[PDB]
């Protein structure tokens, strides 16, 4: 449960950044940086379910950004929609994810088109 | 002479950026290092531009003006760097339309943050034929082909790939002149980041969408593709679908 005070406290971090800069990319980089480095706490819990800790590094981008997001569970298959993204919050959501699911281990087949980017985690 | 630190010191404060904080302390070390009267005029003036600006683009592209001029000593040797940024910053405050002022300064400071030779004969080429046309489909075009082939001297291509690349560009923009679709100037822009990147792809023509079916990408490369795809997409008005999966890339384009 350790994850989850580590997560509470990352997104005190993402959302007070949004404020201080308020810059279209320089935020973005930034958060990024705390969706992996969440990844990267949890990658050395053996406890931590890896799904739900991409799914965490999700929500972490997603109030980082102020974007809105729907989840659909389905057995292994965790499907996450998220809608309002522009280009270069789509380019930092998908490199946010690409590391995420890296360190954590689990496949991700993320599909982009217009505003939306929907995100399947597998393991 | 001084009288720069202040200017320079009072857009650090003004701005709530990172980046501008640190290249407006940059150049403020570097130009009191250096002594030359040309010099000193360029960046006493980017400053004073950037503190007027409310673009966090403009601010940047400005700064980076007077970092690789007094870290350069002399202006001469910065003259086609200085004629990139000053075309494509001419070219933001004559058009009007967003797209183009944040395609024009995207793809000058990617250039310049770049230091291939042929990634900055490209864009200043690519900006002068711009700025001469008043077409705004084909400016809308260049930029999406320039800062294409700009993240691709980001990304570090091999020599010999960015000269594949660059022949692309070159038929894109010869294409954008003779009048193509807006769909298949990015599908030149798919394929200058297939060449660019060393691999291939399908072309699939069943109806009004075009599919493409790209394997072989490092994670690493795929988010370059993307960015690629989705800014020169905006730029023409065109819908595209981007499916990723493994190192399989595929993407559907509408119109």
């Amino acid at each position: 449960e350790a994850v989850r005070r580590r997560f509470e406290e990352l997104l005190r971090e993402a959302l007070a950044f949004r404020e201080r800069t308020g810059g279209r990319r320089e935020t973005l980089e930034h958060a990024v940086r705390l969706a992996r480095e969440l990844a990267e706490f949890a990658a050395s819990h053996p406890e931590f379910n890896r799904q739900e800790a991409v799914l965490l590094a999700i929500e972490l981008m997603v109030r980082a950004m102020g974007v809105t997001m729907e989840t659909h569970r389905s057995g292994n298959e965790v499907k996450v929609v998220i809608k309002g993204l522009n280009i270069d919050e789509q380019v930092a959501l998908y490199r946010a994810v690409r590391e995420t699911s890296k360190i954590m281990g689990v496949e991700t087949e993320i599909e982009v088109e217009g505003d939306t980017q929907t995100i399947v985690v597998r393991e | 002479k001084e009288e720069i630190k202040r200017l320079a010191e009072e857009l650090k404060e003004k701005t709530k950026n990172e980046e501008i904080k640190r290249l407006a302390e940059e150049a403020a070390e570097l130009a009191e290092r250096s002594d030359d009267p040309e010099v000193l005029e360029v960046v006493k003036k980017a400053l004073e531009e950037a503190l007027k600006s409310k673009n966090e683009e403009k601010i940047e592209l400005l700064l980076l003006v007077a970092v690789l001029v007094a870290e350069a000593g002399s202006v001469d040797a910065v003259e086609e760097k200085l004629e990139i940024a000053l075309l494509a910053l001419k070219l933001a405050e004559e058009s009007k339309d967003p797209r183009i002022i944040r395609g024009a300064l995207r793809a000058a400071i990617a250039a310049l943050r770049s230091d291939d030779p042929l990634a900055l004969k490209t864009v200043k080429e690519a900006l002068e034929r711009a700025r001469a046309s008043k077409d705004e489909r084909l400016i809308r075009a260049i930029l999406a082909a320039a800062y294409a082939f700009a993240l691709l001297a980001v990304a570090g291509a091999s020599a010999e790939r960015l000269k594949e690349a660059e022949a692309i560009v070159k038929e894109l923009i010869a294409a954008a002149e003779k009048g193509a679709s807006p769909q298949e100037l990015v599908l030149l822009v798919i394929e200058m980041m297939v060449k660019g990147m060393g691999v291939t792809m399908e072309t699939h023509r069943s109806g009004n969408e075009v599919k493409v079916v790209i394997k072989g990408l490092h994670e690493s490369q795929q988010e370059v593709l993307l960015e690629a795809v989705l800014f020169a997409a905006e730029l023409m008005g065109v819908r595209v679908r981007i499916r990723f999966k493994g190192d399989t890339v595929t993407i559907v384009v509408r119109e």
